[PDB]
């Protein structure tokens, strides 16, 4: 409607003014103006802010700030999560064996004692106790009382605190083991169900409950059903998968259903941790944006600063505890500032400068400012070195840094919109006269070298790579000419002497200089 | 030598065929030795 | 390049190792020098002319 | 290209390519931390813009 009137006016007059279009109508205004100019048709006639920052502000707005207690609950939630997964992984047997083997290797002086463990809830004594418990529990797998022994082993294992790196390594190892088991199970299911339409009911009745022997598959082949008969063709791969599963069962030492339940609990705890962390960050996005407004004109665009600040917050929220009592807005601003500053020092200038050199440049700038204000005129490199404690050559080197490259389109002609890039010459091109000189030299050499005995010409072309594919030494040309590295030198010297005196080589003298 | 010019859209396979390698870092040259 | 190497071997000439980026009067000009002035960094030797 | 002195001159395409690569690498890093969807959405919008 409103656009239709403006279009009618423009068609009648063929042109429109900014005021008329604006009235009859920042990025939305520019988009509308661009659309209007389309006609000078059907698509434009028929036809939010598009700013990535305004949309970010909008999407962040639908959030609720957290009060002092509003964090505490979230905090405890996180702890529960992690605690759960600990209890989820305390039951894994191979973990304690790996811990003991790693500790023994450390005792073999392969690593520092303290690096292995961040203490416990003395290190050698606790390791000895752990080894004693492991040896007394591993040799008592006998079922009836073994469960209580394993429970006590895990409970004493709980008293220990593990480094995050190796704990995550153990978690990943368990995950890959479970992934191998699940991949084998999925291969079995695909080869038995899709290939033979094997009902799920039979799989539940047979596979579940034991999941160790081959009775669930091998003994089901005689069930008098079409799927059982069809399983004969794919019995080899299923049998191999069953063998792998039986081997893995030895490692697990537990019912696979228990492993599935443990993994389910671990996933629930991980999700809880994740949801808590998301809720925390969503609230703290406001803090992140508030901090990252002091670095506007530094080479990075506002949104890049905001995103780097968001990385630091996600790192803090994972490393924040409510025992200290620091109001997040005090344990978090540090990480945000660190991340933003490091990012500015890593991706703000095209020719990257290390962090330490950036700090040196900033310190030099601050000292120069102080000196300029104090003395009044200016600081010189000698005075800068005296005030800054440097050899006065490092100062000059730092001052000689290449600053920031000039845009190659900087209008410099000022007469025909010429750019700075039109006046930069190619310094590696070979002048056309030098190419002609090279060709003339080649011709002269070819002419002269034909004026001596063929053996001399061959020897000279062999030593110097004249028209040859590659240079050659004395012994190679000797192999060519059935002489040994001495007559060849003599003939070469004779030929050079012959070419030496004038009346045989005079144009070459002209080429020389 | 060619006698005609053809224009069309580029598949991801075509774009990988033109290239001689993938650019992974935003770096240009060393600030000290001026080497790539 | 090979051949230039042969020319050097024949006439036993060494490599310059230094270019000749000297200041010379532009082509087509002809005048008299009326003034010369030298500027040198603080930490240099100030050749006789300076 | 180096100019006389310690100065340089560069085309504007180097800046644009650097921005594209920085945002792409940041997004790839971010997709490993399992960040909240707000952050990845903002990162993808920025990548499209670049
Ligand atoms: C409107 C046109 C602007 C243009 C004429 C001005 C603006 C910035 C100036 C350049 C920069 O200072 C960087 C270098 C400094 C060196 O010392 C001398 C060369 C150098 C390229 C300068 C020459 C010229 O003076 C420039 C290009
Ligand atoms: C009025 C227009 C001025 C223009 C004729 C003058 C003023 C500054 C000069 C350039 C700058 O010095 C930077 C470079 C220096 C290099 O040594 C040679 C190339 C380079 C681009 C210079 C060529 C030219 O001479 C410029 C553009």
């Amino acid at each position: 409607s409103q656009l239709k009137l403006l279009v009618t006016r423009g068609k009648e007059q063929g042109y429109l003014t900014y005021a008329e279009v604006n009235d009859h109508l920042d990025a939305d205004d520019l988009m509308l103006a661009e659309n209007t100019a389309d006609e000078d048709a059907a698509e434009a006639a028929a036809q939010r802010t598009t700013d990535p920052v305004r949309m970010y502000m909008r999407e962040m707005g639908t959030v609720e700030l957290l009060t002092r207690e509003g964090e505490i609950d979230i905090a405890k939630r996180i702890e529960d999560g992690i605690n759960q997964v600990q209890c989820s992984v305390a039951e894994y047997p191979e973990a304690i064996t790996y811990l003991l083997e790693q500790y023994d290797r450390v005792e073999a002086e392969e690593a520092r004692l303290s690096d292995l463990i961040t203490g416990f809830v003395l290190a050698r004594e606790k390791f000895a106790e752990l080894r004693a418990q492991y040896v007394v529990t591993r040799d008592t797998i006998k079922h009836a009382t073994a469960q209580e022994e394993i429970l006590k082993l895990s409970e004493v294992f709980k008293q220990f605190r593990l480094v995050p790196k190796q704990f995550d390594y153990l978690v990943n190892s368990m995950r890959v083991m479970m992934d191998r088991v699940r991949t084998q199970e999925r291969l079995i299911m695909k080869l038995c169900v899709e290939q033979c339409k094997m009902p799920k009911k039979n799989f539940i009745t047979l596979f579940t409950g034991n999941e160790t022997s081959d009775t669930w598959f091998n003994a089901a082949i005689a069930m008098n059903k079409p799927w059982s008969e069809k399983l004969h063709d794919v019995s080899e791969e299923v049998h191999r998968a069953l063998q792998k599963l039986q081997q893995i069962e030895e490692e697990t030492g537990l019912t696979i259903e228990q492993v599935k339940d443990i993994n389910r609990r671990m996933s629930i705890g991980e999700a809880k941790a994740r949801r808590a962390k998301k809720e925390m960050v969503e609230a703290n996005l406001r803090l992140v944006i508030s901090i990252a407004k002091k670095y506007t004109n530094r080479g990075l665009q506002f949104l890049d600063l905001i995103q780097e600040g968001n990385i630091g917050l996600m790192k803090a929220v994972d490393k924040f505890e409510y025992r200290r009592g620091y109001k997040f807005s005090t344990y978090a601003t540090w990480w945000i500032r660190q991340a933003i500053t490091r990012s500015i020092a890593d991706q703000a200038r095209t020719i990257r400068i290390p962090v330490h050199m950036i700090e040196t440049i900033n310190k030099l700038n601050r000292i120069s400012r102080q000196m300029l204000q104090e003395m009044g005129r200016e600081p010189t490199p000698e005075e800068l070195a005296e005030r800054m404690l440097m050899p006065e050559d490092k100062i000059r080197k730092v001052l000689k840094i290449a600053k920031e490259p000039i845009s190659m389109e900087t209008p410099i002609g000022d007469d025909e919109d010429s750019h700075l890039g039109d006046f930069i010459e190619d310094t590696t091109l070979e002048l056309p006269l030098d190419s002609a000189t090279t060709e003339s030299l080649r011709a002269a050499t070819h002419d002269v070298l034909a004026g001596l005995t063929a053996r001399e010409a061959k020897v000279l072309r062999m030593r110097f790579g004249i028209d040859m594919n590659t240079d050659y030494t004395l012994e190679e040309v000797g192999k060519q000419f059935d002489v040994t590295r001495e007559r060849i030198r003599q003939i070469e010297a004779k030929a050079l002497r012959k070419l030496r005196h004038p009346s045989r080589s005079e144009v070459l003298r002209s080429f020389l200089d | 030598e060619f006698d005609a010019i053809k224009i069309a859209l580029a598949s991801p396979d075509m774009i990988r065929s033109w290239s001689f390698g993938e650019v992974k870092k935003p770096e240009t040259i060393n600030y000290r030795t001026f080497k790539p | 390049t090979p051949e230039e190497k042969l020319l050097r071997a024949i006439f036993g000439e060494k490599a310059s190792d230094v270019k000749d980026s000297s200041l010379r009067v532009p082509n087509g000009v002809s005048g008299t020098v009326i003034d010369v002035q030298v500027f040198t960094r603080d930490g240099v030797e100030k050749d006789k002319r300076a | 290209v180096p100019l006389d002195g310690g100065r340089f001159a560069t085309s504007d395409l180097n800046d644009l390519y650097r921005r594209v690569i920085n945002r792409n690498n940041r997004l790839k890093r971010l997709l490993d931390l399992a960040a909240p969807d707000i952050i990845v959405r903002n990162e993808k919008r920025m990548l499209q813009e670049a």
